[PDB]
RNA sequence: AAAAUUUAAAUUUUUUUUUUUUU
């Protein structure tokens, strides 16, 4: 029973496992036998870090992993792109990383499939299938000489989003597993990108197909039949994402389920925004982490 | 000073002087500027206050920026001869202008095409022995006539009426409001502030359509 | 509040408002305390443990002796810590070679002098560095001192924390000087500051006044005439307030310059103003208003009723000031002025001779004497003094103390005991200084 | 604007918020605002300072410097001056918001310039000086909030001498330590938005994007007052509006306004 | 003629500092996570700076683009409330400021491993809040935070400090009162070395002091990047100890 | 529901916390608290040496006399305190009375009906600092113990300034409930204060 | 004792004059 959090603090600008933690300008060693990789520069012996990060010694390879930086694109990863631009037969699209990915013209699932073969008139319709800012499922193919990489949709499973809502997080808390599409009670589905981009939508039959028409792959349509009981259940999974994000929590699919059932204290869904209560539910799961596994 | 203009020798100064329900009225004219494709002329005179101003159309101009689905409006308010309204005072109105026409213009008819609107606050008498607020509704009327002259797809002859420091813009013969502007006045005078604005709007739109359909 | 650095070192904010040109300009500074503050003396063995070199790589000199003038117990050995006011009253008493050899200058006392007078501030700057074997002056930077620093208390003026910190300054001293039984004597003139130590409020402290200190010297007879200090026919007016003259300067109301008071007419003088051509006379004893010849003053024109032929608003006076320049072009009736404020006294040490009428032969006690000055243009000074039968056929040095309201002739005090009238050596001496000739030998910092 | 969103959302976002049991994307109650942080009194060179933190990380600081002036030779006793990071002086959203708060703080409209009055001849020129680090919103109603605290965090040096300078024309004098707080009743500003038949309070950027139209309502003195402007947020979705919905929002603001105020009127 | 006391014969400054002493020096890391991945806050005395870094990322235009390395933009924001006396006009094209905008670029052309960030943009945002003199070296120390605040590739620490000269005597860490009182020099010092990034002298300097004057600031500058380091490190410990 | 003037607690040297050392003086409170229509409450808990949780201390006070509840074996015997504490006529004045109740609900399941909140109720009317370091400063004229509150009360007997600090904190929240029982009726926020008290004692 | 086995790296232009900060 409120409107806004107004808590006051006046008279101040601000309120005010062991491994090597190294700085730029700092010597690591000068054993010549070590190899020199990322985060490392040198002068013939002098092993010099360049970031705030950790010494990684791999068996003869020394390299420095930082702690802070943008998303690192790697191949085969399941992420979410927001459409930046359209090129000659190219597209530009944000990863969230350093640069845009690229996306070839024939790199996409055609309606009607491969029976639709090539056409030069397709570049006269680039804007037909795709336009700016739109969200999709993309598959990281390979790179360039710099570290900029490209995408594609080699499945029905990859494609342009609908039927829900986007959210975004830091890329760090998303944990790696052999699977990324996840289906949650509430008839809904998270599409966790690796890069920090998160789409929710209602579980489709193709989603249901994972666990037991084709001309709708550039539509702006949704299922017209969307209950509020769908819609309000979206928001409860929505805030608990930011709860774990504010609480710096590695995402487990089960932790979300654990976040969801712990959120069943509060039916007032608007109360899922509180700095303390998100931290409280954040404190709940970490205590609940000290029982199972 | 400014190396681009002739501003005289600096130590001069301009000359100085010291002390020793009513009707509004129009005269509305189009088709008199050959640079443009839409022109409109407005005379106004009311009780101590006589005002004349020019609305100028350039469109559809090309956009060197990028793709858009639809059109884009650009509006300029510039001082004429005597009255000097403040710079930041101007663009606030220009902000308030664009919101209404974004419930007017079929931009979807005009992809990747620009709209240029030049308004010349040319000359005003205020012989009376929120001074910009008294000139708001006449702008919208002056724009609408010029935008009819370029013949652009417009949903409604929308107009604003004024009641004592208050500006309310209508459509559908007043049955909806499209643009709201309020300064100080009374409290809860809104219901009378509906009325006197509405009837001037009921006056003005009839004056407008006379200016075109009879031509 | 305050904060701490990792060197045990304190940091806080001293903040005020600059009132210059009537503006309200808030000025904030950080402030540091240190804990390496030297007590700068001979006998202590721990403040010489903390002394560190400067950028010229020097550890300075700790000069206040173990041996002061020792006095009657419960004085014993003692040092002296001063008031600004006793300095402001008795700056030349400090310059006696015969006495006061060991004085700590507190930093706030140093600042009020720098607040008050610039060339007086030179003299303490002069004396401290030119302290010698005989006489030793230090400056203790007590508000740089951590252990003597205080704050502004709630509901306080700046004057309260001044007296309290000086009291706090003395409080650390004897504590550090308990091990050698050299005491510290706080000298004041303020009766309310001579009230709070009557109950001995916190510190068992040596609160004596000037005379209450002066009455304990072995040789106090020679020096008590260097102590500074009806008599009425009418009442003289006063000088305008600060906001009045600063409010007067910009509007063209008020004027400053220099004045010449005539010898052939003691009660008449003119100024040379920047706006004005002719020397604008000031006529009348009340209109001269107890300033001396040569001083920097602030004048106001007089109305045409007081103009001479050989209102509330300043709206009138400026238009009358235009009429002055008309009357300046007349040279037939020319305006008169009067002073309303004194920009600066041109006072200094002065030498004259006494009146035989002013002295009683049979008396041995204190009495009024007037000094006939060597300056013909400047009037006599009432001097309340004992040894006048001595000094009558002798040359003297005085210094002017003040001008209160009643006194037709000012209060001043005798300073230096010179020598016999028309003796060649003494008449050599004042011929130097009243002609402004430096004569004193080259000091310890010179050689 | 700031963001570029996708069309399939834009339906669903315009769907869910135009629900008749209306649904926010974060699902607050329709009258709620979002959590913030409010800091002041941290620029000790200033007469007052202010520092406010949004939930999306929008960020501003407003400074208070004063100046003594003759209140007869100058009409505007109180000046606002705004800076947005990342933008030119010449831009639109700059100048309108800039020109707005001047109107909001006209010298006798909701401002009690008698409390600013120093003498019969002099008074206090004040400077509302604004630096926005970042925004993702139409930032305005955030910006009033820190200023409200900024005026509630402003001390002024004390008059010493008298105040009638017509005859005697004294130059006014201030004590060097004694400051007094500016007693003032500052106004507040609230951003509104109209979607379908629903009216949300504190539109977030997504909520700000999909709206048909929005409002700005001036709150002062424990009531509604002027300046009041209907205001576009985007320009791809600008629709007109029934006036009773406009009549609806006023008390919809007002019966929740002072609770936000009392939350900040809290010391 | 100054009615005040510059430097005591007793060795002291205005707050009582010695000639070889600093102000209170405070940095912070990740002050604005929601804003950019480079966000750092400086207090060096009352010199208070908000420092912001954006990148490495896509340009606004393909014209402003290279196929070899990064670009570096400097945007300085001097507020009109930065000083005691409020400045009248804005500064956003003031030729005094543009000099520094040039300056920090060439100071930081050579710490950034430019080749390993091509086709991308680095933008460095400055917000000068409270100004206390020593203003030039105040900036650079805020910069060296902000690049590490995102962990951008670099060689080294870079330190900055203005050191002033009253007649014979060096003054580490002057203030603006002392700045208008005497001759000052600022040094842009790199790491632990004796090599310089920035060297700027406005005031008139007798030649003969200058070698000694330059020999002063290094010990200050080495204590600068000293105090930056651990202060980052105690932050750096605070991550993984509570991350893990 | 009827406000009064500001009635502070008793004199600070006029009382020491007479602790309940067994079931005898634990029964001395339930006979004394069953007569007053108002009560001050406080608790202390250590979340270290137990999984189910052991509430390290508790303070229950009338208008004059304050107690120190020994809840080691009486953790299972804190079921008799609700004989006055589950009463509609007697508000139980505590500052943040959740873990003062929930730790008595984790092990003892205690009947909770009708406690008077002092922590978050101070924020709504506008007492700004909800901590017991402020209410002992502003309304009880005391000093707080912050490092000692991190320390536990598992063993008995307790330290006497440590029993003087939290009892001053018990005198704090009671005098943060003294004028809060006064000023609540004025500013039209007292109706939410009972439902928030209803929200704390109901759901578990 | 023969037989043979593997690659693929991005192209052609949108902006507003310089004062002025406490010997």
């Amino acid at each position: 029973s409120e409107v806004i959090t107004i808590t006051k603090r006046n008279g101040a600008f601000q309120n005010s496992s062991d491994s090597q933690i190294v700085t730029p300008g700092e010597l690591v060693t000068d054993d010549p036998i070590w190899m020199r990789g990322h985060g490392t520069y040198f002068l013939d012996n002098m092993t010099y870090s360049s970031v705030a990060g950790t010494v990684s010694r791999v068996n003869r390879l020394l390299s420095v992993i930082p702690l802070k930086g943008r998303y690192a694109p790697e191949t085969g990863d399941h992420v979410v792109g927001r459409i930046a631009e359209v090129g000659n037969k190219r597209w530009k699209v944000d990863i969230g990383g350093k640069q845009h990915a690229v996306l070839m013209l024939g790199s996409v699932n055609l309606p009607g499939g491969i029976l639709r073969r090539k056409s030069e008139s397709d570049e006269l319709q680039m804007r037909s299938f795709l336009k700016e800012g739109d969200l999709l499922n993309a598959e990281v193919q390979s790179l360039f000489q710099d570290g900029s990489a490209s995408l594609h949709t080699r499945s029905l499973k990859y494609g342009k989003l609908r039927n829900g809502m986007f959210c975004q997080v830091p890329s760090s808390l998303i944990v790696r597993a052999k699977n990324h599409t996840h289906n949650l009670p509430g008839n809904i589905t998270v599409v966790l990108g690796v890069n920090g981009y998160i789409w929710l939508r209602k579980t489709s039959q193709m989603d249901l197909a994972r666990d037991t028409s084709s001309w709708q792959i550039y539509s702006d349509e949704n299922d017209p039949s969307i209950s509020n009981n769908i819609r309000q259940a979206i928001c409860r999974y929505a805030n608990v994402i930011k709860a774990l994000a504010f609480c710096e929590i590695g995402i487990t699919q089960q932790r979300i389920v654990s976040a969801y059932e712990a959120s069943m204290v509060y039916s007032n869904v608007g109360e899922l925004i509180e700095k303390n209560v998100m931290e409280s539910i954040g404190s709940d799961i970490l205590t609940a982490e000290k029982m199972r596994g | 000073q400014d190396r681009r203009r002739l501003l005289g020798p600096a130590a001069a100064k301009p000359m100085a002087f010291s002390n020793t329900e009513s009707e509004q009225e129009l005269s509305l004219h189009t088709g008199f500027i050959e640079n443009c494709n839409g022109s409109a002329l407005v005379e106004a005179r009311s009780l101590g206050h006589q005002t004349s101003l020019i609305s100028a159309v350039y469109g559809p101009r090309s956009i060197r920026g990028s793709f858009t689905s639809q059109g884009t409006i650009s509006i300029q308010l510039k001082n004429g001869l005597l009255e000097k309204y403040n710079t930041n005072e101007l663009k606030e109105v220009s902000s308030f202008l664009m919101g209404i026409f974004n419930s007017v213009v079929n931009l979807s008819r005009y992809p990747k095409s620009g709209i240029d609107i030049f308004v010349y606050l040319t000359y005003d008498k205020d012989l009376t022995n929120s001074q910009i607020s008294s000139l708001i509704p006449h702008c919208i009327t002056s724009i609408t006539l010029a935008l009819a002259d370029a013949g652009i797809e417009l949903v409604d002859m929308a107009g604003a009426g004024e009641a004592n420091g208050t500006v309310v813009s209508f459509i559908k013969n007043g049955e909806e409001i499209v643009g709201f502007w309020k300064d100080d006045g009374d409290d809860e005078d809104l219901l009378e502030c509906l009325d006197r604005c509405k009837e001037q709007y009921n006056r003005y739109r009839d004056l407008m359509i006379s200016c075109l359909m009879n031509q | 509040r305050r904060k701490r650095l990792a060197d045990g070192l304190s940091v806080t904010q001293k903040v005020f408002v600059r009132s210059r040109n009537g503006g309200a300009t808030k000025i904030v500074r950080e402030h540091y305390l240190r804990s390496d503050i030297p007590c700068l003396s001979r006998s202590c063995t721990k403040c010489p443990q903390i002394v560190v070199p400067d950028a010229q790589n020097e550890l300075p000199k700790f000069i206040l002796s173990d041996s002061p003038l020792e006095l009657s117990a419960p004085i014993g050995k003692h040092y002296v810590v001063l008031d600004t006011n006793v300095v402001l009253q008795a700056i030349d008493l400090l310059e006696n070679p015969n006495c006061f050899f060991d004085v700590i200058v507190p930093q706030i006392v140093l600042d009020e002098v720098r607040n008050k007078s610039y060339p007086v501030y030179t003299r303490l700057r002069t004396l401290c560095r030119d302290s010698d074997d005989h006489k030793r002056f230090i400056v203790f930077h007590n508000e740089f001192s951590e252990h003597t620093f205080v704050e502004r208390l709630p509901n306080e003026t700046i004057n309260d924390r001044n007296n309290r910190a000086i009291r706090k300054t003395c409080q650390w001293y004897s504590e550090h000087l308990k091990p050698y039984d050299i005491n510290v004597v706080l000298v004041t003139n303020d009766r309310l500051n001579r009230e709070a130590a009557t109950k001995e409020v916190e510190s068992n402290i040596i609160t004596k006044s000037l005379v209450q200190y002066i009455e304990l010297l072995p040789n106090a007879d020679d020096i008590r005439d260097s102590i500074p200090q009806t008599f009425s026919d009418f009442t003289f007016p006063e000088y305008y307030s600060t906001a009045r003259v600063m409010g007067g300067l910009k509007n063209g109301v008020l004027y400053q310059g220099n004045i010449q008071i005539s010898e052939y007419n003691f009660l008449e003088g003119s100024v040379s103003l920047p706006r004005f051509s002719k020397p604008v006379l000031i006529v009348g004893q009340k209109n001269l208003n107890r300033a001396f010849n040569g001083d920097q003053v602030i004048v106001e024109l007089l109305p045409q009723s007081e103009w001479k032929a050989p209102v509330i608003s300043d709206k009138q006076r400026r238009l009358l000031a235009k009429d002055a320049m008309i009357a300046q072009r007349s040279k037939k009736i020319q305006p008169t002025a009067k002073v309303v404020y004194i920009q600066r006294r041109s006072w200094r040490q002065y030498v004259g001779q006494l009146a035989p009428s002013s002295v009683d032969p049979q008396s041995s006690s204190t009495q009024n004497v007037f000094v006939i000055l060597m300056d013909k243009c400047l009037p006599k000074v009432r001097i309340r003094t004992r040894r006048a039968a001595e000094l009558l056929d002798k040359r003297i040095v005085i210094s002017i103390d003040s001008w209160p309201t009643t006194h037709k002739y000012p209060l001043g005090h005798f300073v230096r005991d010179l020598g016999t009238i028309e003796s060649a050596q003494a008449e050599t001496e004042a011929l130097l200084l009243e002609h402004d000739v430096e004569y004193r030998p080259f000091s310890k910092k010179v050689l | 604007g700031h963001m570029s969103l996708s069309v399939a959302e834009k339906s669903y976002l315009y769907d869910s918020l135009a629900s008749t049991p209306s649904i926010r994307p974060d699902g607050r109650l329709p009258h709620q605002f979002r959590p913030i942080e409010i800091f002041t009194d941290f620029l000790p060179s200033s007469n007052g300072s202010s520092r406010i933190i949004a939930s999306d990380g929008s960020e501003c600081i407003v400074s208070i410097k004063s100046k003594v002036v003759d209140h007869h030779v100058e009409n505007e006793l109180l000046q606002v001056d705004v800076d947005i990071a990342g933008q030119r002086d010449d831009a639109l959203v700059v100048e309108t918001i800039t020109s707005l708060l001047n109107k909001v703080l006209k010298s006798g409209s909701g401002v009690d310039s008698s409390k600013l009055q120093l003498t019969k001849k002099y008074s206090f020129k004040i400077f509302v000086d604004v630096l926005v680090i970042s925004s993702h919103s139409h930032p305005i109603s955030l910006i009033s909030f820190a200023i409200y605290s900024a005026l509630n965090s402003t001390y002024l040096p004390k008059l010493i001498s008298a105040f009638d300078d017509l005859e005697v024309e004294e130059l006014p004098t201030f004590h060097d330590y004694d400051m007094v707080k500016l007693d003032i009743n500052p106004p507040l500003v609230f951003i509104l938005a109209v979607v379908g038949n629903n009216m949300l309070l504190d539109p977030a950027a997504n909520e700000s994007e999909v709206a048909n139209n929005g409002l700005i309502i001036s709150w002062s003195n424990g009531k509604i007052t002027s300046p009041i402007r209907s205001v576009a947020l985007n320009d791809s979705n600008v629709k007109s509006f029934k006036p009773h919905l406009l009549k609806q929002g006023l008390a919809m603001v007002e019966k929740y306004a002072p609770d936000v105020v009392r939350s900040l009127e809290n010391l | 003629m100054s009615r005040l006391e510059i430097y005591s014969p007793e060795g002291l400054r205005l707050d009582g500092r010695r000639w070889n002493e600093l102000r209170r020096f405070e940095s912070s890391i990740n002050t604005h996570p929601h804003a950019a991945d480079g966000s750092s806050y400086m207090e060096q005395g009352n010199n208070k700076i908000i420092t912001l870094v954006k990148g490495p990322k896509e340009p606004r235009l393909k014209s402003q683009m290279d196929t070899s390395k990064a670009l570096l933009n400097v945007s300085v924001n001097i507020t009109k409330f930065s000083k005691f006396e409020r400045s009248k006009s804005s500064h956003k094209n003031e030729r005094r400021v543009l000099e520094i905008q040039t300056s920090l670029v060439r100071m930081f052309e050579k710490n950034v491993m430019l080749n390993i960030y091509p086709r991308t943009v680095i933008d460095i945002e400055i917000h000068v809040l409270e100004q206390d003199g020593g203003i030039m070296g105040s900036l650079i120390n805020g910069i060296t935070l902000a690049l590490i605040d995102a962990g951008i590739s670099m060689f080294d620490y870079i330190s900055g400090i203005s050191v002033g000269l009253y007649d014979t005597t060096p003054l580490l860490d002057t203030n603006s009162l002392e700045e208008n009182a005497m001759s000052t020099v600022t040094l842009g010092v790199v790491g632990k070395s004796e090599k310089l990034s920035l060297l700027l002298v406005e005031d008139k300097i007798p030649l003969d002091r200058l070698e000694n004057v330059l020999a002063i600031g290094i010990a200050g500058a080495h204590r600068v990047r000293d105090l930056m380091d651990e202060e980052l490190r105690k932050h750096a410990q605070k991550r993984v100890s509570n991350a893990s | 529901l009827q406000i009064r003037e500001e009635i502070p607690s008793k004199s600070w040297d006029d009382s020491v916390p007479i602790w309940v050392d067994t079931s005898t003086e634990l029964e001395s409170m339930l006979e004394d608290l069953k007569n007053t229509k108002e009560i001050a409450v406080d608790l202390e808990h250590h979340d270290y040496r137990s999984y189910y949780g052991i509430v390290c201390l508790m303070q229950i006070s009338t208008r004059e006399r304050d107690y120190l509840v020994d809840t080691l074996k009486l953790r299972e015997n804190l079921h008799i305190l609700n004989e006055v504490f589950t009463n509609p006529s007697i508000v139980k004045v505590f500052h943040g009375a959740f873990m003062n109740i929930i730790w008595l609900q984790r092990d003892l399941g205690l009947y909770v009906v009708g406690l008077f909140d002092t922590y978050h109720a101070s924020k709504a009317i506008g007492l700004p600092r909800h901590s017991l370091a402020y209410l002992l400063e502003n309304f009880a004229n005391f000093k707080t113990s912050k490092k000692y509150q991190l320390a536990d009360w598992r063993i008995r007997p307790l330290s006497k300034p440590m029993t003087a600090y939290a009892r001053a904190d018990t005198h704090f929240l009671l005098n943060i409930y003294d004028q809060l029982r006064n000023k609540l009726i004025e500013s039209n926020k007292l109706a939410g204060v009972l439902y928030e008290s209803r929200n704390v004692a109901k759901r578990r």
